[PDB]
DNA sequence: CAGTCCCTGTTCGGGCGCCG
DNA sequence: TGGTCGGCGCCCGAACAGGGACTG
C-alpha cells in the first residue's frame, strides 16, 4: 500500500523489443529457481503474449560468489526511459569519491524489490525464460516492483534511501557514498580495518530497513595512467627512425607542439631499412624537446557532462590491454594499460570482459557515467563468450571496431 | 449467455485509432464452396462460431486448402488486412526441438490436439472483427455471415496465443508429475517417461483427462502408442532416429524454382546425412532475375549434385543424448569455404551433424572460417544441449596459438584438442615482425586519377631497382595494391617492403588465404612463395626516404 | 575546412526447406 | 483455380553505415 510513482517512456518512443538469447542449462536452472521464488513473493508475474515487449535476461555469478545473481539486459528500456532518470529524479555525483584511499561497492539492488511499481510501467519490464532444446515455449513474465538493473530503480527509491543513509552520514561526516544502479559506492580515507570496519555498520543499517547485503574494495587513488613513450635507443636503424616519425606525426593530433622536422633529416636517401642512422645533435634535442611535451597534459581536456563517455580498447598481446576514455577525438579524459588480468595467455575472451567492467568502474567512480566501448573483436565472437565471464551488475553499451594497427602508438 | 466460456482468454486489442477489417471476399469455386459450408454449420452447434446480423459492418476473404495426407480440408480465413491493424504480440515459439536433444525414454506417447486452434477462446470484444461473408453455390442465395468464438486459422495472434494458453493447462500437470516429459510444440504434445509401459499409458490417459477439463481433445486416430514415432518430421525408434524420407526432384531440365527448393532440402538433410554440400548448386541461383527462368547446370554443381544424391543413397540416422557422457564436435574442411562438422558422445554414433559454407569478407583466410564454425556450433549446441562441446579440429595447436596471439582482435576457441585428419588448417605465410636484414629494401607506392581512372603503381629500392607501370581503369586502392604485387614479383626470396597505404596493408597483415579480389590472390600467391616479408607503414607526405621519390613518380 | 569515391561490412526482406 | 499464420534454418541481393584519401 505504497504510493506508485508513475513513470513514462521518452516521448515518441516505444517500449523495447529484444529478443531472449540461448541460456546454458546452468543458466536455465538457475533463472528457473530465482524466478519461482520471485513469483511466490510477488516480486514477479506471469503474462501472456498479448504483452508485445520482451528484454534479455541471463544470470551471472559475481566475483567469488559461487551463487547465482539474476541479471536483466534493460540497456535498451533505460535508453527509452532516459529523460527520467537524468533530468529528474536523478543522483548528483561525488567529484571527491575518485579521491578516497579506499572505495567499496555493495549490491543494494534487493532493497528495490521492497517499492513497488507504476501499474502501467509493469508491461515494459517483461523477460522471456527459455527452454532447452525448447521443450517448452517461453515462459513470460513482468516485474510487479522495482527491477534491479533498471535506472528508475535507484532514482525512485533515491528518497526511501538518503532516509535510510542520513544515520550513518551524521555519524561519518568524511566518509563519501554514492550511488550507481544496483551499487551503493562508499569511499573513505581511513585505514583498511577502520575502513571494513564501517562496511559492517552501513551495512547493519540496511539491515534494520529488512534490506540484505552479500564485497569489491577499490583504491582509486593508485589508479595511474599511461603516457605515450617513445622509446630509448642506444644506435637507430631507418626502420626504427621510420616508426618513430610515424607514431610522433599520429600523435602531433593530440599534442600540436610535436615537431618531425629534424628526424625526417635523418632519413633523405632511399636507403635499407636496416642501415643504421647516428642521430644528429638537431634530432637529439627535437627528440628530447618531444618526450617532454608528451609527458604534459593535452591543452583544453576537461570532462563535459552533457557528451558521452567512449571507450576504446587495444589488444597488445602477451596479455597486455591499452584503453582511452575520451568524449571528442583526441581529447582523452584517461588511458590506461590493464596486464595480467584473469585469462591472460589463454582467453582474448575472458581478458577483454574484464577489461570492459574495469574500465566501466572507474568511470563510474570517476565520472557517475558508463562508457560507450568500442571493442577490438568480432560481434558473433563478442556475443557467444562474453555473458560467461560477466561478474557485474551493470551492462555498457558497445559497438565493434576492425582497424589493424599501422603504429604501436599507446603500448610501445 | 447464449455462448459458453469456457477457458482464461487472452485480451486483445486493436491497434490505436484503427477499425475492423472491411474487403469482399473471393470467387470460390462451388467444389470449394461445398466443404465450408458443412464445417461451418457444424461450428455454431459446438459453439465455435456465431451468425450475426448486418449490424456487424466487416467481411474478410475466406479460403480453404486440402490437408496434406488427408482427404478433410483446412479452413483458413485470410487476415492481412486485419493482422495489419491488430496489436503486435511477443511470440512465444523461440525455435524447434531436435531429436538429438531427446533422452532416452522407456515409454514414449506422442499425441495430436484435434481442432486445437478452434478449441481456443478468442477475445470477446474482438470477436466482432472476425466476421466474414459465406459463399452459395449461385450469386442469388446471400450466406450467413458469421464471429469466431474461438482462435480463427491465419490469425496472426493464433499461434502465441495457443501456446501460451496450452502451456498454463499443461503447467499443473507437469508440477503433479515432475518426471514426465511433455514436449510441447504447437498442439503437437510428445511424452516420455521411465515408467512401464501399462503404468506410462495410465498417465498418458490420465493427462487425456487433464486436457479433456479444458475442451482439448486428443483423437485415439492420432494417438501413438507404437514406435516408429512421427514427430516434427522424424522417425522416432527406442534407441535411434532419422528425418523421415527426402525426395529429391529428378528433372532433366532445371529452372530458378527447381534450385530452391533442391537446395532447401539438402539443407534439410544436412542435419543427419553428413558432408552435404550446397556450395555449387547455389552459385547457379546468384543474380537470376525470374523465379520461373530455366537455368543449365555447370559440371560443379552436377558433380556436387551426384555426390549429394549418393550420400542420400545410405541410410543414416541419429542417436539420443546421454547426460552422463561428453559432448564432442568434430570439423573438417571441406574446401572452398565449406565445412562440415559432427556432434557425437560415442565414437561414430553422431547425435547429429551439419555445414558452415558461409563467406564472411572480402578477403579472409582458413583460421577465421573455423573460427566462425565453432562458433556457429557452440550456439547451435546451447540451444539443443545447454552446453558446449568439446572439440576435435584440424588445426596443430601451434598454429592456432600463432594465429590468436598475433591477431589484432580478440579471439578465442573453447576446449579442443588436435585431431590429425587433413586437410590440415594452417597460415600460408607469416609476415616479419623486424626488418629483414641483407634484404633489399622496396620503396612502394601507386596513385590513380579519380577522373580518368588512370593510375601508376611503381616502386624504389634501395639497390637502385625502379620499376613505373600505367594502370587503366583503377583506383587509388587498386594502385596501392599493385605497387606492392610489383614488389613481390620483382624481389629475391626475401624482402622489405615500405607502403603508406592503410588499406593495403590491413588486407595483408590479416594474413588472409582467400580474396573476392583476384589482385590479392596473386599477392597471396607471391608471399607464400617469400622466405621472409617484412611489411612497414610511414605517413605519405611527409618528405620520407624512399617514400617521397616513389611518390613523385607514379603522381606524374 | 565539405564533399565525393572507394571499399568494406552490416542489416533486412525476399525465396526456399522444415514444424504446427 | 492463384490466395492465411507463427517459428527456425540456408543463401541471395539491395540498401545503408562509416572510415580514408583525395579534390576544391
Ligand atoms: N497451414 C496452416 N495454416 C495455419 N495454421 C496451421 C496450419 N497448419 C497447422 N496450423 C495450426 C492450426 C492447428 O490448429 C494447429 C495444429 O495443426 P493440426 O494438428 O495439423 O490441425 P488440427 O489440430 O486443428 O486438426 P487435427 O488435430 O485433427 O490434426 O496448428
Ligand atoms: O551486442 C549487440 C546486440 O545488442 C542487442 C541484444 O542484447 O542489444 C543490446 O545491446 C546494444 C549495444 O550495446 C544496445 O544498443 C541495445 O539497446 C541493447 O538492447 C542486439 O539487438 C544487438 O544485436
Ligand atoms: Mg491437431
Ligand atoms: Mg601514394
Amino acid at each position: 500500500p505504497i504510493e506508485t510513482v508513475p513513470v513514462k517512456l521518452k516521448p515518441g518512443m516505444d517500449g523495447p523489443k529484444v529478443k531472449q538469447w540461448p541460456l546454458t542449462e546452468e543458466k536455465i536452472k538457475a533463472l528457473v529457481e530465482i524466478c519461482t521464488e520471485m513469483e511466490k513473493e510477488g516480486k514477479i508475474s506471469k503474462i501472456g503474449p498479448e504483452n508485445p515487449y520482451n528484454t534479455p535476461v541471463f544470470a551471472i555469478k559475481k566475483k567469488d560468489s559461487t551463487k547465482w545473481r539474476k541479471l536483466v539486459d534493460f540497456r535498451e528500456l533505460n535508453k527509452r526511459t532516459q529523460d527520467f532518470w537524468e533530468v529528474q529524479l536523478g543522483i548528483p555525483h561525488p567529484a571527491g569519491l575518485k579521491k578516497k584511499k579506499s572505495v567499496t561497492v555493495l549490491d543494494v539492488g534487493d532493497a528495490y524489490f521492497s517499492v513497488p511499481l507504476d501499474e502501467d510501467f509493469r508491461k515494459y519490464t517483461a523477460f522471456t525464460i527459455p527452454s532447452i532444446n525448447n521443450e517448452t515455449p517461453g515462459i513470460r513474465y513482468q516485474y510487479n516492483v522495482l527491477p534491479q538493473g533498471w535506472k528508475g530503480s535507484p532514482a525512485i527509491f533515491q528518497s526511501s534511501m538518503t532516509k535510510i543513509l542520513e544515520p550513518f552520514k551524521k555519524q561519518n561526516p568524511d566518509i563519501v557514498i554514492y550511488q550507481y544502479m544496483d551499487d551503493l559506492y562508499v569511499g573513505s580515507d581511513l585505514e583498511i580495518g577502520q575502513h571494513r570496519t564501517k562496511i559492517e555498520e552501513l551495512r547493519q543499517h540496511l539491515l534494520r530497513w529488512g534490506l540484505t547485503t552479500p564485497g569489491y574494495e577499490l583504491h582509486p587513488d593508485k589508479w595511474t595512467v599511461q603516457p605515450i613513450v617513445l622509446p630509448e635507443k642506444d644506435s637507430w636503424t631507418v626502420n626504427d627512425i621510420q616508426k618513430l616519425v610515424g607514431k610522433l606525426n599520429w600523435a602531433s593530433q593530440i599534442y600540436p607542439g610535436i615537431k618531425v622536422r629534424q628526424l625526417s633529416k635523418l632519413l633523405r636517401g632511399t636507403k635499407a631499412l636496416t642501415e643504421v642512422i647516428p642521430l644528429t645533435e638537431e634530432a637529439e634535442l627535437e627528440l628530447a624537446e618531444n618526450r617532454e611535451i608528451l609527458k604534459e597534459p593535452v591543452h583544453g581536456v576537461y570532462y563535459d557532462p552533457s557528451k558521452d563517455l567512449i571507450a576504446e580498447i587495444q589488444k597488445q598481446g602477451q596479455g597486455q590491454w591499452t584503453y582511452q576514455i575520451y568524449q571528442e577525438p583526441f581529447k582523452n579524459l584517461k588511458t590506461g594499460k590493464y596486464a595480467r588480468m584473469r585469462g591472460a595467455h589463454t582467453n582474448d575472451v575472458k581478458q577483454l570482459t574484464e577489461a570492459v567492467q574495469k574500465i566501466t568502474t572507474e568511470s563510474i567512480v570517476i565520472w557517475g557515467k558508463t562508457p560507450k566501448f568500442k571493442l577490438p573483436i568480432q560481434k558473433e565472437t563478442w556475443e557467444t563468450w562474453w555473458t560467461e565471464y560477466w561478474q557485474a551488475t551493470w551492462i555498457p553499451e558497445w559497438e565493434f571496431v576492425n582497424t589493424p594497427p599501422l603504429v604501436k602508438l599507446w603500448y610501445q | 449467455m447464449v455462448p459458453i466460456s469456457p477457458i482464461e482468454t487472452v485480451p486483445v486489442k486493436l491497434k490505436p485509432g484503427m477499425d475492423g477489417p472491411k474487403v469482399k471476399q473471393w470467387p470460390l469455386t462451388e467444389e470449394k464452396i461445398k466443404a465450408l459450408v458443412e464445417i461451418c454449420t457444424e461450428m455454431e452447434k459446438e459453439g465455435k462460431i456465431s451468425k450475426i446480423g448486418p449490424e456487424n459492418p466487416y467481411n474478410t476473404p475466406v479460403f480453404v486448402i486440402k490437408k496434406k495426407d488427408s482427404t478433410k480440408w483446412r479452413k483458413l480465413i485470410d487476415l492481412r488486412e486485419l493482422n495489419k491493424r491488430t496489436q503486435d504480440f511477443w511470440e512465444v515459439q523461440l525455435g524447434i526441438p531436435h531429436p538429438a536433444g531427446l533422452k532416452k525414454k522407456k515409454s514414449v506417447t506422442v499425441l495430436d490436439v484435434g481442432d486445437a486452434y478452434y478449441s481456443v477462446p478468442l477475445d470477446e470484444d474482438f470477436r466482432k472483427y472476425t466476421a466474414f461473408t459465406i459463399p452459395s453455390i449461385n450469386n442469388e442465395t446471400p450466406g450467413i455471415r458469421y464471429q469466431y468464438n474461438v482462435l480463427p486459422m491465419g490469425w496472426k495472434g493464433s499461434p502465441a496465443i495457443f501456446q501460451s494458453s496450452m502451456t498454463k493447462i499443461l503447467e499443473p500437470f507437469k508440477k503433479q508429475n515432475p518426471d514426465i516429459v511433455i514436449y510441447q510444440y504447437m498442439d503437437d504434445l510428445y511424452v516420455g517417461s521411465d515408467l512401464e509401459i501399462g503404468q506410462h499409458r495410465t498417465k498418458i490417459e490420465e493427462l487425456r483427462q487433464h486436457l479433456l477439463r479444458w475442451g482439448l481433445t486428443t483423437p485415439d486416430k492420432k494417438h501413438q502408442k507404437e514406435p516408429p514415432f512421427l514427430w516434427m518430421g522424424y522417425e522416432l525408434h527406442p534407441d535411434k532416429w532419422t528425418v523421415q524420407p527426402i525426395v529429391l526432384p529428378e528433372k532433366d531440365s532445371w529452372t530458378v524454382n527447381d534450385i530452391c527448393k533442391l537446395v532447401g532440402k539438402l539443407n534439410w538433410a544436412s542435419q543427419i546425412y553428413p558432408g552435404i554440400k550446397v556450395r555449387q548448386l547455389s552459385k547457379l541461383l546468384r543474380g537470376t532475375k525470374a523465379l520461373t527462368e530455366v537455368i543449365p547446370l555447370t559440371e560443379e554443381a552436377e558433380l556436387e549434385l551426384a555426390e549429394n544424391r549418393e550420400i542420400l543413397k545410405e541410410p543414416v540416422h541419429g542417436v539420443y543424448y546421454d547426460p552422463s557422457k561428453d559432448l564432442i564436435a568434430e570439423i573438417q574442411k571441406q574446401g572452398q569455404g565449406q565445412w562440415t562438422y559432427q556432434i557425437y558422445q560415442e565414437p561414430f554414433k553422431n547425435l547429429k551433424t551439419g555445414k558452415y559454407a558461409r563467406m564472411r569478407g572480402a578477403h579472409t583466410n582458413d583460421v577465421k572460417q573455423l573460427t566462425e564454425a565453432v562458433q556457429k556450433i557452440t550456439t547451435e549446441s546451447i540451444v539443443i544441449w545447454g552446453k558446449t562441446p568439446k572439440f576435435k579440429l584440424p588445426i596443430q595447436k601451434e598454429t592456432w596459438e600463432t594465429w590468436w596471439t598475433e591477431y589484432w582482435q580478440a579471439t578465442w576457441i573453447p576446449e579442443w584438442e588436435f585431431v590429425n585428419t587433413p586437410p590440415l588448417v594452417k597460415l600460408w605465410y607469416q609476415l616479419e615482425k623486424e626488418p629483414i636484414v641483407g634484404a633489399e629494401t622496396f620503396y612502394v607506392d601507386g596513385a590513380a586519377n579519380r577522373e580518368t581512372k588512370l593510375g601508376k603503381a611503381g616502386y624504389v629500392t634501395n639497390k637502385g631497382r625502379q620499376k613505373v607501370v600505367p594502370l587503366t581503369n583503377t583506383t587509388n586502392q587498386k594502385t596501392e595494391l599493385q605497387a606492392i604485387y610489383l614488389a613481390l614479383q620483382d624481389s629475391g626470396l626475401e624482402v622489405n617492403i615500405v607502403t603508406n597505404s592503410q588499406y593495403a596493408l590491413g588486407i595483408i597483415q590479416a594474413q588472409p588465404d582467400k580474396s573476392e579480389s583476384e589482385l590479392v590472390n596473386q599477392i597471396i600467391e607471391q608471399l607464400i612463395k617469400k622466405e621472409k616479408v617484412y611489411l612497414a607503414w610511414v605517413p605519405a607526405h611527409k618528405g620520407i626516404g624512399g617514400n617521397e621519390q616513389v611518390d613523385k613518380l607514379v603522381s606524374a
